[PDB]
RNA sequence: CAACGGGGCCUUUCC
């Protein structure tokens, strides 16, 4: 060491570091489409959500939260955002 | 460092290290002088001819001259893909 | 807590100046840092640095370049008048003929010779040789 | 500075890759070394055979750079190395030091010792530390057979290799012999094998 | 029209795409529910190092959201209309002045209103389509500051050819130095 | 930091570097502010309205979509509370601890935790009494925590 | 002709 880019740090580097340590901080959470097994509406999902998510217009909850990321109820489809 | 009328009065003026750009003292036991040798024409090793980096006993000590003779020799070329400045 | 980020900037500095780093990264970069780090540049004893704008109070990178001996802040910043500048100087300087101490002025922040050839005054801010 | 000639060429790639010097240390390696290709499974890193090349002819240059080729010492205290050094320094005008390094070697300016080279290669750092302190001592450059988690302390040029092997040790120091000679001119020119064989390095206890 | 789009004295400089300006409206009916309200204020053209010149369409940005939305669509109706030209809409921002210790007392100042953050948001209006990733500030040796701005790879096409042109009006703008990277 | 501790922790959210909504947000601002009230309504506090909103919704940030902060939103709407949320977090949770402590005497542990609890809830207060949220002769008191908080 | 300091004008701004 003692010379290196602490301006352009590797990419791997960067996603292995802790999210405030990054040279700038962002969030690593996102959010999620999922299809309800009803229809009518995409429901968005965050990630890391606390509440258990439930569709506008059924009785299914999406999502169990849990310490870290959500579960997704264990029948779900969902792309990311 | 010269006096007036310009005359350098100091004797002694000392060498650098080439990684940290700190003085050579003269009982810095632990520093050394890399001498690479010029190559031309497929080789030969042309003697006298040299490129020169001055190593620090304080570098030589932490153990970063290896790292630094990587940087200054990729600098000055001889060699290719041993230095990366991202890490 | 956090009670001089310019303390901790300049500490940063000479820390990484002792272990021969070549690079340094500051936080949180504020404005006395910035003016700071632009007189020890106009005089040499850094290279470049570049100011990191996250939407946060931000960061700095400084290239050494190897010639700081040390700099450092003077806290508080005790009043200086015109002719405490030189006994400022003379308890923190190495020599009458190089090094700098670095004042925050009415007309900006300055070493002691743009302060002595502006005739000005201030609180002191740091040292730097 | 060196032509595609100088540049690594597939003979001696594939030399270095049946003779395992990729095979770098396990989980734990030195965090002075980017040398580490991407890691292996079962903990063992790949060491890049590349960079290896690089740095033993940039050694090879510093070596015949060197002015009296008696003026150089070859180190080694492990027997994967002590036959290395010796046909090191039969082939190369070099003073070899197998076995004991006899501490005082460098200081202690009297009889039966106080050799004064201008440069030192050793096999392995950490077996080899009492070399390396005492060219600490005495302005010695260093050039040292480093693995992944060898130390660097007083190294100035680390070759990267595998220094559990006795196929990696004995071949490192052929290629260091061969690629200094090509410097020195007694091979005129850098496409020959220099048929001489390499297993006049490797060490045979039986 | 040119009477409904007035909002200043009509002047040369900006009667010619005024007058432009409503012959795509005319021929595009379906453009008239998100295009007819929007008007805008006088336009100056900054030189640009490549022979080119780049017309800053100013606005007294109440209505930004409305050129913001209809902007990606006429903006190649206008460089086709007229070329050799680089159009980008800005926001008219007042500064007002950092009150002096002599100065007399106006209330408060807003924060949108300081010299720093409407240079911020000039620099968005200049780069409207493309989200800015990051940004940097590089104080060279020498003395000056470089203000470097990192942008996302994502709608960058639509800026990628006026990089220069968007380089030369901000340093015409504001007498500060603008370099732009996409991250890759 | 942890005020009354020696913890170190340093977990916390990292809100983005863009100061805009996302560019996958379609709901409308007015429309994000009508959900907000409606669950003010409802009779939420801030801190879970938006934690409900950025859960069953896309608004990453009622900030940054609509412009204004939640407790802004609310008070503008008429929604506001009589005291501040966290104020009334920890005067809730002191009430818990004093009736838990009147409850058998010998918790000396729960003593110690009401202790430091009425202390973060004095520094609270006087806080919002410097910024004039809370009125210059607010006070409180443990005979009346409970009819305050319910 | 070089360096150092002082003052004023526009630049969205006033002395
Ligand atoms: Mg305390
Ligand atoms: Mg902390």
């Amino acid at each position: 060491v003692l010379v290196q880019d602490l301006l352009h740090p590797t990419a791997a580097s960067e996603a292995r570091k802790h999210k405030l340590k990054t040279l700038v901080q962002g969030p690593r959470s996102y959010f999620l489409d999922v299809k309800c097994p009803g229809c009518l509406n995409i429901t968005t999902v965050f990630s890391h959500a606390q509440t258990a998510v439930t569709c506008e217009s059924c009785s299914t909850i999406l999502c169990t939260p849990t310490g870290g990321k959500a579960k997704l109820s264990e029948g779900t489809s969902f792309r990311r955002k | 460092m010269e006096n007036d009328k310009g005359q350098l009065v100091e004797l002694y003026v000392p060498r650098k290290c080439s990684a940290t750009n700190r003085i050579i003292k003269a009982d810095d036991h632990a520093s050394v002088q890399i001498n690479v040798a010029k190559v031309d024409e497929e080789g030969r090793a042309i003697p006298g001819e040299y490129v020169t980096y001055a190593l620090s006993g304080y570098v030589r000590s932490r153990g970063e001259s290896d790292d630094s003779l990587n940087r200054l020799a990729q600098n000055d070329g001889l060699l290719k893909n041993v230095w990366s400045y991202s890490r | 807590t956090r009670s001089s980020v310019l303390a901790d900037a300049l500490n940063a500095i000479n820390n990484a100046e002792k272990t021969g780093k070549r690079q340094v990264l500051i936080r949180p970069s504020s404005k006395v840092i910035i003016k700071f780090l632009q007189v020890m540049q106009k005089h040499g004893y850094i290279g470049e640095f570049e100011y990191i704008d996250d939407h946060r109070s931000g960061k700095i990178v400084v290239q050494l370049n190897g010639r700081l001996n040390k700099c450092g802040v003077i806290s508080p910043r005790f009043n200086v008048k015109i002719g405490d500048i030189e006994k400022w100087t003379a308890n923190l300087l190495p020599a009458r003929q190089f090094g700098y101490v670095i004042l925050t002025t009415s007309a900006g922040i300055m070493d002691h010779e743009e302060a002595r050839r502006k005739h000005v005054s201030g609180k002191i801010l740091g040292f730097v040789y | 500075s060196l032509p595609a000639t100088f540049d690594l060429t597939p003979e001696d790639a594939q030399l270095l890759l049946a003779a395992n010097t990729h095979l770098g240390a396990r989980n734990v390696q030195v965090h002075q070394e980017p040398y580490v290709f991407n890691a292996r499974p079962d903990g063992v890193h790949v060491i890049n055979v590349g960079k290896t090349w690089e740095k033993l002819v940039l050694a090879a240059r510093i070596i015949a750079a060197i002015p009296n080729p008696e003026d150089v010492v070859a180190i080694s205290s492990r027997t994967f190395g002590q036959r290395a050094v010796l046909k090191f320094a039969a082939h190369t005008g070099a003073t070899p030091i197998a076995g004991r390094f006899t501490p005082g070697s460098f200081t202690n300016y009297i009889t039966r010792s106080f050799k004064e080279p201008r440069l030192v290669i050793v096999t392995d750092p950490r077996s080899d530390a009492q070399a390396i302190k005492e060219a600490s001592y005495v302005n010695i450059p260093v050039i040292a057979l480093t693995d992944l988690d060898s130390p660097s302390e007083f190294v100035d040029v680390a070759i990267p290799c595998n220094n559990r092997g006795k196929h990696s040790i004995g071949l490192i120091w052929y290629l260091l012999a061969r690629e200094v000679l090509r410097l020195r001119g007694a091979l005129v020119d850098r496409t020959q094998p220099w048929s001489i064989m390499p297993d006049l390095y490797f060490y045979r206890d039986p | 029209p040119q009477a409904k789009i007035l909002s200043q004295a009509p002047t040369e400089l900006e009667l010619q795409v005024a007058q432009a300006f409503v012959e795509l409206e005319n021929s595009s009916p379906e453009l008239k529910a998100e295009l007819r309200p929007l008007q805008f204020k006088s336009i100056r053209e900054i030189d640009v190092a490549g022979g080119k010149k780049a017309l800053a369409i100013f606005v007294p940005v109440p209505s930004l959201a409305g050129f913001h939305k209809v902007q990606t669509k006429l903006t190649r109706e206008l460089e086709k209309k007229f070329q050799d030209r680089h159009v980008i809409f800005l926001a008219e921002r007042r500064i007002l002045p950092k009150p002096s210790r002599t100065s007399r007392q106006v209330q408060k100042r807003p924060r949108s209103r300081t010299l720093t953050a409407v240079h911020d948001k000039i620099l968005e209006d200049l780069v409207f389509p493309t989200e800015i990733v990051g940004k940097r500030v590089r104080y060279l040796v020498g003395g000056n500051k470089i203000q470097k701005v990192l942008l996302d790879s994502k709608d960058v096409q639509q800026i990628d050819y006026k990089l220069e042109s968007f380089q030369a009006v901000y340093n015409k703008l504001t007498g500060k130095q603008i370099v732009f990277e996409i991250p890759s | 930091g942890r005020m009354h501790s020696a913890g170190k922790g340093i977990s916390s959210s990292a809100i983005p570097y863009s100061r805009n909504a996302p560019a996958w947000f379609k709901l409308s601002s007015e429309s994000v502010i009508e959900q907000i009230v409606k669950y003010a309504r409802k009779g939420l506090t801030p801190s879970q309205i938006g934690v409900l909103l950025r859960d069953a919704h896309g608004v990453t940030q009622a900030r940054v979509i609509t412009g204004n902060k939640i407790m802004r939103i609310l008070k503008s709407n008429g929604l506001a509370p009589e005291i501040p949320e966290d104020l009334y977090y920890l005067i809730k949770k002191a009430v818990s601890v004093r009736k838990h402590l009147e409850r058998n005497r010998k918790d000396k542990d729960a003593k110690f935790r009401l202790i430091l609890i009425e202390s973060r809830i004095h520094r609270l207060a006087r806080y919002y009494r410097t910024v004039a949220v809370l009125p210059p002769n607010w006070k409180y008191e443990s005979a009346t925590a409970s009819a305050l908080v319910n």
